[PDB]
RNA sequence: CCUAAAGAGUAACGGAGGAGCACGAAGGUUGGCUAAUCCUGGUCGGACAUCAGGAGGUUAGUGCAAUGGCAUAAGCCAGCUUGACUGCGAGCGUGACGGCGCGAGCAGGUGCGAAAGCAGGUCAUAGUGAUCCGGUGGUUCUGAAUGGAAGGGCCAUCGC
RNA sequence: UGCCUGGCGGCCGUAGCGCGGUGGUCCCACCUGACCCCAUGCCGAACUCAGAAGUGAAACGCCGUAGCGCCGAUGGUAGUGUGGGGUCUCCCCAUGCGAGAGUAGGGAACUGCCAGGCA
């Protein structure tokens, strides 16, 4: 699973998500899946939908993930009331309209659909699929 | 004295022509002449140094920089500000008389002498080496000293390249391999 | 807390001191200070002594 | 559980007094400021904690001088 | 570089020159020669000047470049000050020590009667 | 320091760290000086000691957190020193108040500098505690009939 | 009057590095000595003094060159004050303000005082 190897803070103001994404281009790859909305992806959605994607293409042509759980998210355990804040619990990435989640390279077009169909059904943000243009 | 004058009226004709320079200035000069006692093992006892300052004063014949410790290190156990070495620094007419007694007198009578190295460049013209034992040099005497000490010299040149450097040593009959 | 309070007595005679701290471990020697006596309007030695 | 944090020290009340243009009387502080985020220029003077105050009546100005483009204070006698 | 290390030793002295808004004397000195001016509070106007390339000084020395030459600027310079009349200055030894040539200068243009 | 919404201020058992000192030099002044790191060569010497040159340009340093500063250096070195002065202070900042802070300049006397000048501690912001009672020194004040003295005041300073 | 050189200011990278060429009568630099004035926590390197045989090599200055650093529109986009609205964790509309980045493009500086040499 995704996580920084360190931080500079453990934990994090919550903060918002407005505004369209940076990176809404295929940069790596020839396919892209692109988030049509917006939310936050955890670290354990991020690897379903990589597993799910990497086993429809049977382990062929390259996979980038673009996106990466670098926002820690706290907890407060059950039955407590204040008194600091909870502990962190797992990592998200904030994503944004336009963001490209994944890319994929040396596939057909045709198994690369079906593959991000796979992965976008493990993930909780509306997903497109978009291709590489030339400008 | 006698180097000087022997590079003035022989040694710039003869780089004049070989790198066919334009300007005399343009020749390379022997700008100064840096000897270099690393002792580290003073740190224990600083008797050790003195000894040592007392040697390099003889060879030189001059009073020698007592350099200190840059950063603290803890592999070697030292702190900042600690004395471990000493530098001698000759320019002008004590250059020449110890370069001298280097070439001609001291350096033959290393112990298993066998040529010195002509690899040893940085790359600027700046030639380097490493003198094994002190009492080479004529003033230290052998029955004298109580512990043997070696010692680096630097001859620093207003050189480019390497090439440069080694040929105007050719010059002056250093011993090469 | 180490350092410990002295007076720097003057010694123009005239009663008239400073106040000052001192590492008295560190350094066990008597600090000695021209400074200013305002009762004779003069620059004198100051010597230290007991608070 | 516990908090280890809850700490913090009073505001200083720092900041630019005069702005340009305004006109003050000789030891008005213009800037308070922890190091010299605004320099001396003419008619200006830094105290001990980096404090600009005017030492003359006049007008605040400020302006970017040199390469580094330091921003300097200055009275213009008015 | 020597110039621009003696610039750097200017710099502090100068800029307070600036801020009290005094008249300079400003040297400079060469191995060869030695320069004075007097120059103005606000710093782009020279009132007066002296030097060991004007010919009506160099004439009279044996050497440009001496402990006597700056002597004789000294003078030179304190005398044409005097004749606008300026007397009170603040003297810039501009990143040299104050000492042989520079002092020199420095004590012949007292001498003279320029107050510093 | 952040939360704090580009003036100030701004809460929570909000998120992170520090203080309860140090220094007669680590203060003053004059003169000078400029870092880290890496690359190349070199006795013992090694990944790293000291030497030389080059690149680099402050990525160092700053007595101790962090932030803002610092090359005219506020960083580093040396000489001479006691301005870590006494009486004051136009004006201003910041506090409900008690208070706290910045300050040109004036008088006296000083140090450094040829001089212009600079110096009323320290790059700045923590290192602290009111009042009462009491102690010590000083004093052109007071002194219960009077002369003294005790005691009180005033100035300096100390204690738990 | 013009050219070149020095000094002191005004102007802060369109003014900086690089690359190519170029200057020594004066000026400037290196350079020549050092017993001295003065100087090295060693060293006449620097500082300083006494000099003018050599040299424009290095440094410094001047001219060319987009190769960099750097500067930089227009348009669009982001954000946003006020008013209004929605499917209200976020947006849209009216109106006003309008970046950052990037793009075209540029860039190889400009200017006063004094002095000196030369024509
Ligand atoms: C869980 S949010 C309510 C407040 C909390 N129990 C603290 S004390
Ligand atoms: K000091
Ligand atoms: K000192
Ligand atoms: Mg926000
Ligand atoms: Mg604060
Ligand atoms: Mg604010
Ligand atoms: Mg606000
Ligand atoms: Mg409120
Ligand atoms: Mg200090
Ligand atoms: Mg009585
Ligand atoms: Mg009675
Ligand atoms: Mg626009
Ligand atoms: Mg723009």
């Amino acid at each position: 699973m995704l996580q920084p190897k360190r931080t500079k803070f453990r934990k994090m103001h919550k903060g918002r998500n407005r505004g369209l994404a940076q990176g809404t281009d295929v940069s790596f790859g020839s396919f892209g899946l692109k988030a049509v909305g917006r939310g936050r992806l955890t670290a354990r959605q991020i690897e379903a939908a990589r597993r799910a994607m990497t086993r429809a293409v049977k382990r062929q042509g390259k996979i980038w993930i673009r996106v990466f759980p670098d926002k820690p998210i706290t907890e407060k355990p059950l039955a407590v009331r204040g008194k600091g804040k909870g502990n962190v619990e797992y990592w998200v990435a904030l994503i944004q309209p336009g963001k490209v989640l994944y890319e994929m390279d040396g596939v057909p077009e045709e198994l690369a659909r079906e593959a991000f169909k796979l992965a976008a059904a493990k993930l909780p943000i509306k997903t497109t699929f978009v291709t590489k243009t030339v400008m | 004295a006698k180097l000087h004058d022997y590079y003035k009226d022989e040694v710039v004709k003869k780089l004049m022509t070989e790198f066919n320079y334009n300007s005399v200035m343009q020749v390379p000069r022997v700008e100064k002449i840096t000897l270099n006692m690393g002792v580290g093992e003073a740190i224990a006892d600083k008797k050790l140094l003195d000894n040592a300052a007392a040697d390099l004063a003889a060879i030189s014949g001059q009073k020698p920089l007592i350099t200190k410790a840059r950063k603290s290190v803890a592999g070697f156990k030292i702190r900042q500000g600690y004395p471990i070495g000493c530098k001698v620094t000759l320019r002008g007419e004590r250059m020449w008389e110890f370069f001298e007694r280097l070439i001609t007198i001291a350096v033959p009578r290393i112990r298993d002498f066998r040529g010195l190295s002509a690899k040893s460049f940085d790359g600027r013209g700046n030639y380097s080496m490493g003198v094994r034992e002190q009492i080479i040099f004529p003033e230290i005497d052998y029955d004298k000293v109580d512990r043997v000490r070696g010692l680096d010299i630097t001859i620093t040149t207003t050189a480019k390249s390497d090439e440069e450097g080694r040929a105007l040593l050719a010059a002056f009959d250093f011993p090469f391999r | 807390g180490i350092r410990e309070k002295i007076k720097l007595v003057s010694s123009a005679g005239t009663g008239h001191f400073y106040t000052t701290t001192k590492n008295k471990r560190t350094k066990p020697e008597k600090l000695e200070l021209k400074k200013f006596d305002p009762v004779v309007r003069q620059h004198v030695i100051y010597k230290e002594a007991k608070i | 559980g516990s908090t280890r944090n809850g700490r913090d020290s009073e505001a200083k009340r720092l900041g630019v007094k005069r702005f340009g243009g305004e006109s003050v009387l000789a030891g008005s502080i213009i800037v308070r400021q922890r190091g010299t985020k605004f320099h001396a220029g003419a008619n200006v003077g830094c105290g001990r904690d980096h404090t600009l105050f005017a030492k003359a009546d006049g007008k605040v100005k400020f302006e970017v001088k040199g390469p580094k483009n330091r921003k300097f204070i200055s009275i213009e006698a008015e | 570089d020597k110039k621009s290390a003696r610039i750097r030793r200017a710099t502090r002295a100068r800029r307070k020159l600036q801020e009290l808004g005094a008249t300079r004397l400003v040297v400079h000195r060469t191995p060869r020669h030695i320069y004075a001016q007097v120059i103005a509070p606000n710093g782009s106007e020279v009132l007066v000047a002296a030097s060991t390339v004007e010919k009506a000084i160099a004439e009279q020395l044996k050497y440009t470049g001496n402990k006597d030459a700056a002597a004789a600027v000294g003078k030179a310079v304190a005398e044409r000050a005097l004749e606008k009349g300026i007397k009170d200055v603040s003297f810039d030894r501009s990143g040299f020590q104050y000492h042989g040539r520079v002092q020199a200068l420095a004590d012949a243009a007292r001498e003279a009667g320029l107050q510093f």
